[PDB]
């Protein structure tokens, strides 16, 4: 696996170098979010009202993407439907405040639909 | 004839990166990556090519143990 | 970090073009295209990457019925 | 094969578009020669004195690449060893002249070695 892994590390380094050369707003968004631990759980859909599930690691990333019931991601707007914690317990949108932030079981999971 | 050729070349690499991560073991998911790879190559305008590229790239980003993006930036910042 | 990334992306496409031409049926030739594909990705300077790219591209050009280069230039000159 | 061929024509068009964007002297040489019918018969070797076999369609392409016993191809010099015609009959280097050109059985085959 030693000879095989060196080719994998070389092809993956080339992959993101090409993506970095594209400089696409929607591509840079999902890559930068993935760097902060904000990764999707399924294939990002393109049809309207389709399910998307993203992970939000900390509260500082939540306010950067969520505004009210709208969720901005991949250069698109998403209508939030469910919010759960690490124990699969549904969390209301009113609980997520700056005062109640360190009381929830981070990270959370947002199930939203495309606009 | 434009940047369109750079996105289509990258989509072939991304599908090759997935197949080296042994994604072909899932006939359900591999057929979705193949069909998106075919959609990008047959796209006309850049808008359809990039949006399909987002769906294909999200497949890679959805696998936690596959790639740590912070690791590749370290190997990149050490050489520059 | 340079044009080096454009040659390595193209070599992945060229290997993918060969595999779609069903070159994998020859274990002797496919192992040579795979090893050249691995040599380009692991190359350090651009001189070694392009010279290995010449050997890999010559595999495609050596197959007469595979690709007529004049045909692709017609589909390219008609659209431009 | 109709759906599969459209992807093949799309990937091959992208392949040469990338090669055209590279603008490499050795890459442009073998592609332009292949357009004129001057195609290699085996993998272009990189080691010295290794065998290379190229096809030369007409006499106007011969003088563009061959000078004496030296053969220029892929941005490299090659020492010619054998020259045969369409009937596998070995042709000497002295026969290939402008006066005896339409008498040979074109195309020819050159077996040369790297310098």
């Amino acid at each position: 696996e030693d000879k095989r892994a060196k080719v994998t590390s070389a092809m993956q380094t080339m992959l993101f170098t090409m993506l970095r050369k594209l400089d696409n707003d929607a591509l840079n968004n999902i890559i930068n979010n993935a760097r902060d631990g904000c990764v999707p759980l399924n294939i990002i859909p393109l049809t309207t009202a389709a399910k998307l599930m993203v992970v939000i690691p900390d509260y500082n990333t939540y306010k950067n993407t969520c505004d009210g019931t709208t969720f901005t991601y991949a250069s698109a707007l998403w209508e939030i439907q469910q919010v759960v914690d690490a124990d699969s317990k549904i969390v209301q949108l009113s609980e997520i405040s700056m005062d109640n932030s360190p009381n929830l079981a981070w990270p959370l999971i947002v199930t939203a639909l495309r606009a | 004839a434009s940047k369109m050729s750079d996105v289509k070349c990258t989509s072939v690499v991304l599908l090759s990166v997935l197949q080296q991560l042994r994604v072909e073991s899932s006939s359900k998911l591999w057929a979705q990556c193949v069909q998106l790879h075919n959609d990008i190559l047959l796209a006309k305008d850049t808008t359809e090519a990039f949006e399909k590229m987002v769906s294909l790239l999200s497949v890679l980003l959805s696998m936690q143990g596959a790639v740590d993006i912070n690791k590749l930036c370290e190997e990149m910042l050490d050489n520059r």
